Parts: structure tokens; C-alpha cells; sequence
RNA sequence: AGCGCCGUGGCGCAGUGGAAGCGCGCAGGGCUCAUAACCCUGAUGUCCUCGGAUCGAAACCGAGCGGCGCUACCA
RNA sequence: UGAUUAGAGGUUCCGGGGUCGAAAUGACCUUGACCUAUUCUCAAACUUUAAAUAUGUAAGAAGUCCUUGUUACUUAAUUGA
RNA sequence: GAACAGAAAUCUCCAGUAGAACAAAAGGGUAAAAGCCCCCUUGAUUUUGAUUUUCAGUGUGAAUACAAACCAUGAAAGUGU
RNA sequence: GGUUGCGGCCAUAUCUACCAGAAAGCACCGUUUCCCGUCCGAUCAACUGUAGUUAAGCUGGUAAGAGCCUGACCGAGUAGUGUAGUGGGUGACCAUACGCGAAACUCAGGUGCUGCAAUCU
């Protein structure tokens, strides 16, 4: 008959990797998570306790609870025609900090520094990011760069 | 032709961690040691790292960060000459004195020394540093014996007992101390006190000096050269303990030189790498001689 | 060069693989303990096999490991039985060697009718100082190539000692 | 051999082409590249194929084989 | 139908029980033959051989029943009937070997 | 085609994890003038093949080979 | 890992043949395996590697920074949460 | 390599990233272990709650992470529902 | 700069074969009364730092080394692929348009870096 277990179709997902089997390094236990941190979920096959379900692999959530060896994460799961909040208790071996969040915090403090600097001059900081604008005019010279003419090539077997 | 390893084997081989390859760290034990209750967010967990080499005892108080471990304070056995112990720098009493020294040193540098005086009158009883009320809790530290065998009588537990009597709170039971009778599950305090004060080497010195004098001259030669008899080591250990409680302040050495002064001679001595162009010249000369028809 | 790379006898293991357990095994163990001064250790069969008449976990052998001066004492006591003559087959490729004898009375053991007659297998493990690099727990390493004992140096040692000769090839 | 392959083509469904390769036999080198490789000693014949000398590897074995290339 | 199955279960069980019963009387009369009557001894051997063959056939049917047929309730009594058939089988085997052995054959002469 | 059974000595057949037997044949001797019958003995096997589980099986679990039997209905 | 083509060089104190042989930890040759370096072709239930398209999160006022208040939690500790 | 002892008994050394084992199907995972041997044990305990899977975000089954006890083990950190 | 203790990343660190290693430190090393553990003081435990040795471990270097790692406008804008057509082709499939874009291969380079504490000509 059909089979839909807790770890169905997790063969390659919960595989470890090439050549980083064995125990996990100590930075995963030395990292500190706080309520409100944004964390990514990537399960570790070596640690069978506190594993997330396969749906939450590669999902990003917010910490809401900190325990002895685990972390409570809130995920938004798409069920039917709406999202539900799902509270997960995951051991920290399946959890890493999101890098986008800290890079946004560095952008926040950089914008704060820019504003605090240019408040003393009133030079219209323009702190917003901008997309890749179309490139403006330029004058390209041919000194040592005379154009080299190209032509399409005939057909050849090349076996 | 026999001791050969395939390219597939060497490409699929996963090296262990470097400390495991060196054979110095048990990462299974390290994970249980250095990990913290995550609700104690940045609270460091402190290890009393006790290591025994030949001719030295190393005691360290170590916390762990992601970039590496950080030392609060260290105490070595080769600076016990500051306190009056010159011989037997790896014995059980030296381990006890090193534990007491690092305990008092950390308590002084933390300010927890006027409180938690520890055990001054040493008598061999088993007790932990209890928390005094209306005040701060005692400094908590856990042993890291590494790959060393837990064994009734091992001097890692002498270092433990020294640190505990120094006023540090290190959790332990008593069934690994010497004098713990097995069938009658109790601790004998007088044998432990004798081990603290070196009774187990003084009795050997007596029962060797009475019959076998050639061994008593081969070993214990330093005691003979410094007129140390068997009964005196008890009082020099007591004086070393009270001097340790007097000042554990760690006066370091004067180093006789500078860092760059040592580095110049060692840089002169260390072998260097062979660069790419001279490597190509080397193989070209090897072609011109070996393959150049001699 | 040659400061402290002298081939000393690490150990001598005496093995007696009896066909079965029981009274004969206990008698062989008494032979081994009166010979070695230590109590021996028995060895169970790894699996059942019908043509040899043994089952799994049967206690079919008994052996003992001897170190120190008693090792070379018992070794020369066996070598005088072997006429100080050994095949080169008897020497391993790693530098160890060994030889089997019958009827252990040849070693000067006064016979008792209670225990009986037993044949033994002597095996001598040889190494140089520094062998505990592979045996110790912390900082376990492997022994270097120039320090590894081998068949040529162990037969040169065995011939310059004992005034013994090896056999053909 | 073109006629043999053309006769064998009738036994196959679909379309097949008969192409004269610019490679030397069952190798991967062109004819003049193999020729300038074989005038020197960096080729060494096998049962039916041929092994080539590479600039990589141990010089001892590279000179043990292909000695004519190194006899410059 | 499970009803038709359990009907033939009960039919074979009562047939097995009466087969055991007319095996056991032949067995005890074999033991009480007064062995001077060698003809009656051999007759009793060949008579209990037929009964144990009948029980052997029933045992094969019980084997198939416990293997494939989904008996669903009566594993216990099928197993106890099988145990009784096989113990009668080794009883017959002891009897038949005891009569088949010869007084000066090598098997008799090596070990009494 | 599906389902179920069976495959063991020369023939017909038993055979449950510590592991191959029954009857008739076959061989030797005896009795007899001789042959049967009878008496005393002896030998006899790829356990259909192949792989696996088991410390181990012919047996347990799979792949086929071969031979049997049952079903194949409503128009 | 598994499947698979073809030769080459070797190894037998150790596969099966013959030959020189009384045999020999003997010799020559034949054929099978085992190893070495190559070579042809492959995998839904093989894989080092590895896309495109799809997919999660964030892009601030419920935010950031400074200072010091609560706790029976936590810390050796006005240490942290 | 070592008497009987050989293809397979027991013993010794070297190589050995797992080519073994972990009750069972297959797939993951595991090497100073999650494997093998030894020591001690009953946490396979109590009280109800929260959460994940299937999902209607119902039940059942299974599982996860804590809290309050009582315990086991270990030098201890810890681990064990 | 060397070394030791504790580490972080966990082969640029591993593996194979050689060569070298002032000082100190590690190490091998010597002993079995005591605690302790073994068939065996070999491992483990204890004691001495005394009797000795850099032989090994360890560190470093070497090798047109294996492996590993980095990069390339090297292969290759190739294979593949999102979107589009009343495009082609009997079909299989294949071109074109707007986009994304590999892997092997080849060549070149490299062969541990670093944190806390202590110590050393
Ligand atoms: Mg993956
Ligand atoms: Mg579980
Ligand atoms: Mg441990
Ligand atoms: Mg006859
Ligand atoms: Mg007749
Ligand atoms: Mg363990
Ligand atoms: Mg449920
Ligand atoms: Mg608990």
C-alpha cells in the first residue's frame, strides 16, 4: 500500500554530505540564540533527536522559546487557502543563524552612522538603496584597441 | 609494492579533526563539557583542565569561545620552587598543591578570596565548598581530565581535592580518592591526608633506606644532595600550602631575552620552503643528469 | 645510526589449542601456570565447525603471555629443544617469529601422570624501544620505517645471539 | 569499409551517416598531432591502444617508461 | 468461507485424536506382545506404521493450515495436535529402529 | 494464463534446526545336487538446480527447471 | 556501488592441463582466475559534481542607540534574559 | 607467520574511512561510537499540560521539547519519560 | 620564530618515500613499596627526573609524487533549461527569438592558517 511516514522521501535530504560525516563541530553548540532571532532550518542526520519534519528543511523562522538544548521556532505553513503558525522545538544542531538578518543589522547601523554624520552638515543623506541604474555615457578609445573583425565559421565534423 | 593506498581511497578519505588525528582531544567528552544550557545565554562554562606530562603538571581554568578557548588563570608545577617544593613535581601532593594554587589564584583575581577561604586545616575529610549565605555563590568549575583514566588513586583527583580545599566549588564524589575502601563504601581520611602530605613516598624512602641503599641513592638522589629526610617533607608541604595561601599572585619569569631575540635564532634554524622557479631548475637539472645519459 | 634501536623481546606467547574443553583443558592450564608462574587465559571458539568437533563459545584453547627475563629464559629452554635450529619460514615478515614443540617434558618439566603430555606453540614478538607510541592512549602514533623491525634484522639478531643457525630459505 | 558500413546500415532503422574521422584510429588525437607525438618517444604501445607521457607524475617512472623522449 | 474452514479444522482434529488413540493401544500392545510371538510383534509394527502415516498426512495438512490458510483463532490446538503427532512419530521411530537393528550388525557391535 | 501440490538410493515412498531412513531390489557368505524361498551380513544418495538467513539444515526463505492436479463462468 | 568490451604487463612456497621429468619451496609452454596501468559502453529504485524553472526569509516606528528600574529566572558577580 | 592444525579450530604482527555490526523490510545515521566486551541499574516511573506528522489543523497511533517530583549512572559536565 | 597545554575552521592540515631537527619543551626512557589494573607494571596506576636517547614519536623540508584546495575569456556560452510562434520536419526530433546557464576535461598556482595562556637561545 501507500506509505507516508514521518521520514518518507528523506533519503537525500537527511543524508549528511560527502566527507563531512561524523560528529558535528562545536560552534553549533557555542552559538547563542535569543528570542526574536531569525534562523534557518537544515536537519542533521547524525542527530536523530529533535529533528524537524521534512517540510521545514530550508525554512526560515523566528525564535520564540529557548530551552536547555533546543529552540522554539515559529514557521508559517501554507495549508489550504491560508498560512498557519507552527511552533517547532528543534535541537540546535538543525539550526543556524540567518546571515541576511545580521547583514541587515549592519546596514541599519551604517545608515544610522550616515544620518548622524550628515545631520551636522544637512547634505540630504539619501539612505535608501537603489536598483542597478542604467549605465551612463562613456568614451571608449582605440589606442592599442583597434577593433578586430570577426566572421561566422564554416561547419566541420570535429570527431 | 605492499604498503600502497589507492587514489580512490585517498580521495574518499575523510580526515578526522586535527586534535583527534594528533590524539589529544575527545570531542565526545568536549561536547558534553563545553555546551551550556541555552537559557544561560552567554554564561561561560569553566573547565579545570588538569594535564599530566612527564616532569610537569598543568592546571588551567578555561572557558570556550567560537574562535578558541580562553584562559582565566593557569598554574604549573615547575613554579612550586617559589613556594618551597623542589622535588617530586609530578606526585600526588604536587597535584594537590597545584590545584590549591590555581584555586587561590582565580579566587584572588576574581575577588572571591576573602570569602570562601577553603579548608585551611587539612585533615583528609570529604567535603565540597558550600555556598555561604547573604553573599555570592562560589565559583563553579568542572574537571576536564581529557583522555586520562578515571582510577581510584589517580592524581587528577589530587588536583581536584586541592582545588576544592582552596575554596573553589568543583563537583565530585569521593569514591576515586585514595583510601576509599571498596567493600565498605567509605573514605579513609588518614590515608588521604598522608597522600596529601607525601606519606606514600616517605614510607618508601624509609623502607628503601633500611635495606636497599643503592636504589635509595639512584633515585631520591636529590633528597640526599639536599639533606631532605623522610619526615621533613610533611612540614615543607605544609609550608608550601601556607605560602600558596599567602601569595598565588603568579610572578612570571624575566625571560632572559626578547621575543625577537629568540625568533632570530629560531628563524635562522628553521628550514624554508623551495620556491617554484628553483623547483623547476631542480627538476631540469635532474633531467639533464639522470636522463641526460649520465 | 644505532643508539637505542636494539631488538629486545617484547613478549613470548605460549598457545595450546586443545581439540575440546574439560579436564584436558584444565590440565593444559596447569602445565601453563607451573611453567610461566602466571595463571593462563582460556580462549573460546569463534564459531561452530563439525569436522573439528567444536561449538561456539566452548573454551577450546589456553594461552599465556610472558614478558621480561622469564620470556627469554623459557625461550632458550625451548630453543635447546629445537637444537637452536629454525626455518626462515618460522620468521614473520614483520620481524616476529615462533615455533611449535611437542611433548613439553623437553623443557625440563617433571612429568606428573595427573596432567599428562601436551604440545605447545611458542611465538616471540620482537620490537625496539618506543613501541608504546602505538599502544598508549594519548597521542597514539605509528612507528617509523627505519625503526620497524623486520625479518632480516631479527634473523641477524637471532644468529648473533644463541650461536644459532637458520635453515635453508 | 565504407561499403561494408553502407551494407550494415540497411539493417538499422532510421538514418545513419558514414563519417571519416580526422583522428588517428581509435584515439582522440588528430593525424599530424599524433604524428608529431610519435616521432618523439612520448608514445608507448599497449596491447591494442597506446599510453602517453604526461608532464605530471614521478620523473623516475616517467623516465623508466618513454626513455626515447627523455634521450634528447 | 471461514465457517467451512473451521468445520474441516474440527473434522481433522477429531480424526487426529482418534488416530492418536488407536496408535497408543497398538503401542502398548506392542510393548506387551510377549515377544515370543514375533509374528504378532511384526504385525503390530506394521499396524502402527499405517496409523502414523495417516497422522503424518494430517500433520502436513496442519503445516499448510498454519502456513497459508489464515486459521485466525486456533493456532494453539493445531500446534498441540502437531506436537502429539510428532511425539508419536518418534515413538514409532524408536520402535521401528529397535526392531530393524540386527544382533550382530556393526551398529549393534560397536556400542550397546 | 492464474492457483495449489510434488521433486530424497536403482524403483515406490518417509523425513520436525544439531541432520538421511523404510520396503523391494543390488553385493558377499551360508543352506540345497542346483535354483528360488529361507538364514547371517554389507554397500548404496549432486536430498531438482541457484542464492540467501542461521553458528549450523534436505527442512527455513527466495529465483528458475521438470511433472501433476483445480478454475477458466454470465451473454 | 552495480553492470560491461578488448587486449597489454605481471604474480602463483598457492587453479586445471601437457611437456623435460623419479621427484624437488624444479624447468618450459597452454588455459583459467587475482593484481597493475589502460580501453569501449551504461543505471527509475548508483553517484563526486550539479543547473534552469519553481521555493523560504528579510529589506525597520511593534525600529535603532544611550542611560538605569523589576524579578521568586540566571550568573562567581548589577552578570545576563 | 606458529606442533598435531589442513581451505576453515587457537595465538602473534602489519595494513585496513567502515568495504562490518547496530532484532527485523529498505533507506538514512554512527569509529577513543550509536558497533563489540565489562560494571551498575530500571527513566520501559509519577502529574497533567504544549507542540510535530497524517489532518478537518478532529480523533487514533507514533514522535518532539520543556515544567514539577522521585530515581539510575558517572569523578563530573551531563545523559536517561 | 620554535615548543607545550587548551582550542577554532576540520586534508592548502591527509597519504607514500627519504632527509634534517641549536636551545628548551614534549617524548621515548628507569623502578614496582604504596593507590590501582591486568594472563602479562605491555596498556592502565603509582614513584623518580634519577641511569640514557633524539632511534622512533613530534616539527619542518624535499618529490616534473598520489590526494586535496583555489582560479581561468580551458572546455563552453557547449550540454541542459524558463518563456514564444498558424516555426521546420510524415515522425523522431531540430533550428530561431527573449533569458538563465553547468559538470567532466585541460592549464596554471598552492600544500595549513589562526586564537588564549605559559615557556625557550
Ligand atoms: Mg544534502
Ligand atoms: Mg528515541
Ligand atoms: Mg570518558
Ligand atoms: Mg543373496
Ligand atoms: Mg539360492
Ligand atoms: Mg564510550
Ligand atoms: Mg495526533
Ligand atoms: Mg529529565
Amino acid at each position: 500500500g501507500k506509505s507516508h511516514g514521518y521520514r518518507s522521501r528523506t533519503r537525500y535530504m537527511f543524508q549528511r554530505d560527502f566527507r563531512k560525516h561524523g560528529a558535528v563541530h562545536l560552534s553549533t553548540y557555542l552559538k547563542v540564540y535569543k528570542v526574536g532571532d531569525i534562523v534557518d532550518i537544515k536537519a542533521n542526520g547524525s542527530i536523530q533527536k529533535g529533528m524537524p519534519h521534512k517540510f521545514y528543511q530550508g525554512k526560515t523562522g523566528v525564535v520564540y522559546n529557548v530551552t536547555k538544548s533546543s529552540v522554539g521556532v515559529i514557521i508559517n505553513k501554507m495549508v489550504g487557502n491560508r498560512y498557519l503558525e507552527k511552533r517547532l522545538n528543534l535541537r540546535v544542531e538543525h539550526i543556524k543563524h540567518s546571515k541576511c538578518r545580521q547583514e541587515f543589522l549592519e546596514r541599519v547601523k551604517a545608515n544610522a552612522a550616515k544620518r548622524a554624520e550628515a545631520k551636522a552638515q544637512g547634505v540630504a543623506v539619501q539612505l535608501k538603496r537603489q536598483p542597478a541604474q542604467p549605465r551612463e555615457s562613456r568614451i571608449v578609445s582605440t589606442e592599442g584597441n583597434v577593433p578586430q573583425t570577426l566572421a561566422p565559421v564554416p561547419y566541420e565534423t570535429f570527431i | 609494492q605492499k604498503d600502497a593506498k589507492s587514489s580512490a581511497y585517498s580521495s574518499r578519505f575523510q580526515t578526522p579533526f586535527r586534535r583527534r588525528r594528533e590524539g589529544k582531544t575527545d570531542y565526545y567528552q568536549r561536547k558534553r563539557l563545553v555546551t551550556q544550557h541555552k537559557a544561560k545565554y552567554n554564561t561561560p562554562k569553566y573547565r579545570l583542565v588538569v594535564r599530566f606530562t612527564n616532569k610537569d603538571i598543568i592546571c588551567q581554568i578555561i572557558s570556550s569561545t567560537i574562535t578558541g578557548d580562553v584562559v582565566l588563570a593557569a598554574a604549573y608545577s615547575h613554579e612550586l620552587p617559589r613556594y618551597g617544593i623542589t622535588h617530586g613535581l609530578t606526585n600526588w601532593a604536587a597535584a594537590y598543591a597545584t590545584g590549591l594554587l590555581i584555586a587561590r589564584r582565580t579566587l584572588q583575581k576574581l575577588g572571591l578570596d576573602e570569602t570562601y577561604k577553603g579548608v585551611e586545616e587539612v585533615e583528609g575529610e570529604y567535603e565540597l565548598t558550600e555556598a555561604v549565605e547573604d553573599g555570592p555563590r562560589p565559583f563553579k568549575v568542572f574537571l576536564d581530565i581529557g583522555l586520562q583514566r578515571t582510577t581510584t588513586g589517580a592524581r587528577v583527583f589530587g588536583a581536584l581535592k586541592g582545588a576544592s580545599d582552596g575554596g573553589l566549588y568543583v563537583p565530585h564524589s569521593e569514591n576515586r580518592f585514595p583510601g576509599w575502601d571498596f567493600e565498605t563504601e567509605e573514605i579513609d581520611p588518614e590515608l588521604l591526608r598522608s597522600y596529601i602530605f607525601g606519606g606514600h613516598v616517605s614510607q618508601y624512602m624509609e623502607e628503601l633506606a633500611d635495606d636497599d641503599e643503592e636504589r635509595f641513592s639512584e633515585l631520591f638522589k636529590g633528597y640526599l644532595a639536599d639533606d631532605i629526610d623522610a619526615d621533613s617533607l610533611e612540614d615543607i608541604y605544609t609550608s608550601a600550602h601556607e605560602a600558596i595561601r599567602a601569595d598565588p599572585a603568579f610572578k612570571p619569569t624575566e625571560k632572559k631575552f626578547t621575543k625577537e631575540q629568540y625568533a632570530a635564532e629560531s628563524k635562522k634554524y628553521r628550514q624554508t620552503k623551495l620556491s617554484k622557479e628553483e623547483r623547476a631548475a631542480r627538476v631540469a637539472a635532474k633531467i639533464a643528469a639522470l636522463a641526460g645519459q649520465q | 645510526q644505532n643508539p637505542m634501536r636494539d631488538l629486545k623481546i617484547e613478549k613470548l606467547v605460549l598457545n595450546i589449542s586443545v581439540g575440546e574443553s574439560g579436564d584436558r583443558l584444565t590440565r593444559a592450564s596447569k602445565v601453563l601456570e607451573q611453567l610461566s608462574g602466571q595463571t593462563p587465559v582460556q580462549s573460546k571458539a569463534r564459531y561452530t565447525v563439525r569436522t573439528f568437533g567444536i561449538r561456539r563459545n566452548e573454551k577450546i584453547a589456553v594461552h599465556v603471555t610472558v614478558r621480561g627475563p622469564k620470556a627469554e629464559e623459557i625461550l632458550e629452554r625451548g630453543l635447546k629443544v629445537k637444537e637452536y635450529q629454525l626455518r626462515d619460514r618460522n620468521f614473520s615478515a614483520t620481524g616476529n617469529f615462533g615455533f611449535g614443540i611437542d611433548e613439553h617434558i623437553d623443557l625440563g618439566i617433571k612429568y606428573d601422570p595427573s596432567i599428562g603430555i601436551f604440545g605447545m606453540d611458542f611465538y616471540v614478538v620482537m620490537n625496539r624501544p618506543g613501541a608504546r607510541v602505538t599502544r598508549r592512549k594519548r597521542c597514539k602514533g605509528t612507528v617509523g620505517n627505519s625503526h620497524k623491525t623486520t625479518k632480516e634484522d631479527t634473523v641477524s639478531w637471532f644468529k648473533q645471539k644463541y650461536d644459532a643457525d637458520v635453515l635453508d630459505k | 569499409v565504407v561499403e561494408g558500413l553502407r551494407r550494415a546500415r540497411y539493417k538499422f532503422p532510421g538514418q545513419q551517416k558514414i563519417i571519416l574521422s580526422k583522428k588517428w584510429g581509435f584515439t582522440n588525437l588528430d593525424r599530424p598531432e599524433y604524428l608529431k607525438k610519435r616521432e618523439a618517444g612520448e608514445v608507448k604501445d599497449d596491447g591494442a591502444f597506446v599510453k602517453f607521457l604526461s608532464k605530471k607524475g614521478s620523473l623516475e617512472n616517467n623516465i623508466r617508461e618513454f626513455p626515447e623522449y627523455f634521450a634528447a | 468461507s471461514q465457517r467451512k474452514l473451521q468445520q474441516d479444522i474440527d473434522k481433522l482434529l477429531k480424526k487426529v485424536k482418534e488416530g492418536i488413540e488407536d496408535f497408543d493401544d497398538i503401542y502398548e500392545k506392542f510393548q506387551s506382545t510377549d515377544p515370543s510371538n514375533s509374528s504378532h510383534r511384526e504385525k503390530l509394527e506394521s499396524d502402527l506404521k499405517r496409523e502414523i502415516k495417516k497422522l503424518q498426512k494430517h500433520r502436513d495438512q496442519i503445516k499448510t493450515w498454519l502456513s497459508k490458510e489464515d486459521v485466525k483463532d486456533k493456532q494453539s490446538v493445531l500446534m498441540t495436535n502437531r506436537r502429539l503427532i510428532e511425539n508419536g512419530m518418534e515413538r514409532f521411530k524408536s520402535v521401528e529402529k529397535l526392531m530393524k537393528t540386527k544382533q550382530f550388525s556393526k551398529e549393534a557391535l560397536t556400542n550397546p
